[PDB]
């Protein structure tokens, strides 16, 4: 299985740098170029520039947009890449991937990590407050308030009740972010099953699980 | 760098219709070597990776249903979905790959269907947010379309048109409707002043506001 996962990313402040990394598994990584890209929220993917393969001595081309500020390197010893970050901003908060990458010709030979989101800011780091919202089918929710930077993972029944499940996107307030989470359920799993809604926030390494009660 | 430019940037299109995006490129992406144009479509669903469609132009990749269809040469180029299915809601992405790479700027594909009013419910400030000091009131509006919607919160009588933010889930890729959730947010002060709160959606399929609402005394 080809597998590319990116770390490194998180939450820092303007004005320095951050690199990322990438792990590769799967595939010989020294026969393969390898790409970086960023997708700030709600904009278009943007390539970032990459590293060629030991074919052609493992050299570097980068957008224009990034020349001069970021830069690419590999470990072949590791298998891994990496993305020097300078002179951040908060505008280069953005989600970045890695892909596997190979001349043109070879276009097939794409794959993509899940990437990892990069927030440049400075505001600090606080863990969300979780509070259960209790009211055929019958709607419960999970309000998940105050905290920075995102993401949080929100599941039900520890991920196993997924359907009927409406996760909003967080919404960013003085500094703190807010969303909730529904869940619609047959009336006859609820309340004779317990339904539990369970927030991670790996920034502030909580892990957090609210049991929805009547009342 | 080479640009790349796409059209439309977003269009709403019915299932089973056809859609046609276009891209264009500065120069053209034609390899004299190989006679293939690197030229690539990729389609990014919400909150996923994005997943290669089509290689040199107008090469499928292996499993992508034939509905997909690119074609062009040198500095335009389609993407066509000859009939469009709910699961196919993405943000479709040309990229060149002659010479560094450049993604287009998206077309990102909404899916029209038949209006659908919500179904709605709404939640009182939970006792444990009110032991914390605040009080946030919560209102979700469920499997609608279209995704704008005309909203609002009723205290005793009075539009409360301050502290509410809307957010909506990406489109359902099975019944292509949204939902949303409404959520006020009060000091607990200014929660304990009033005692009835509304949730109003007033959605175009009827001249009737859909409401729920609560009666803070009756907790």
């Amino acid at each position: 299985e080809v597998k590319l996962v990116e770390s490194g990313g998180g939450l820092v402040q303007p004005g320095g740098s951050l690199r990322l990394a990438c792990a590769t598994s799967g595939f010989t990584f020294t026969d393969y170029y390898m790409s970086w890209v960023r997708q700030p929220p709600g904009k278009a993917l943007e390539w970032l520039g990459f590293i060629r393969n030991k074919a052609k001595g493992y050299t570097t081309e980068y957008s224009a947009s990034v020349k001069g500020r970021f830069t690419i390197s590999r470990d072949n010893s590791q298998s891994s890449l990496y993305l020097q970050m300078n002179t951040l901003r908060a505008e280069d908060s953005a989600t970045y991937y890695c892909a596997r990458d190979h001349d043109g010709y070879y276009e097939r030979f794409a794959y993509w990590g899940q990437g990892t989101l990069v927030t440049v800011s400075a505001a600090k780091t606080t863990p969300p407050s979780v509070y259960p919202l209790a009211p055929s089918m019958v709607t419960l929710g999970c309000l998940v308030k105050g905290y920075f930077p995102e993401p949080v993972t929100v599941t039900w029944n520890s991920g196993s009740l997924s359907s009927g499940v409406h996760t909003f996107p967080a919404v960013l307030q003085s500094d703190l972010y807010t969303l909730s989470s529904s869940v619609t359920v047959p009336s006859s799993t609820w309340p004779s099953e317990t339904v539990t809604c369970n927030v991670a926030h790996p920034a502030s390494s909580t892990k957090v699980d609210k049991k929805i009660v009547p009342r | 760098d080479i640009v790349m430019t796409q059209s439309p940037s977003s269009l709403a299109v019915s299932a089973g219709e056809k859609v046609t995006m276009n891209c264009k490129s500065s120069q053209s992406l034609l390899n004299s070597r190989t006679r293939k144009n690197y030229l690539a479509w990729y389609q990014q669903k919400p909150g996923q990776s994005p997943k290669l469609l089509i290689y040199w132009a107008s090469t499928r990749e292996s499993g992508v249903p034939d509905r997909f269809t690119g074609s062009g040469s040198g500095t335009d180029f389609a993407l066509t979905i000859s009939s469009v299915q709910a699961e196919d809601l993405a943000v479709y992405y040309c990229k060149q790959s002659y010479n560094l790479r450049t993604f287009g700027g998206g077309t990102k594909l909404e899916i029209k269907r038949a209006d659908a009013a919500p179904t709605v419910s709404i939640f009182p400030p939970s006792s444990e947010q009110l032991t914390s000091g605040g009080a946030s009131v919560v209102c979700f509006l469920n499997n609608f379309y279209p995704k704008d919607i005309n909203v609002k919160w009723k205290i005793d009588g009075s539009e409360r048109q301050n502290g509410v933010l809307n957010s909506w889930t990406d489109q359902d890729s099975k019944d292509s409707t949204y939902s949303m959730s409404s959520t006020l947010t009060l000091t607990k002060d200014e929660y304990e002043r009033h005692n009835s709160y509304t949730c109003e959606a007033t959605h175009k399929t009827s001249t009737s506001p859909i409401v729920k609402s609560f009666n803070r005394n009756e907790c």
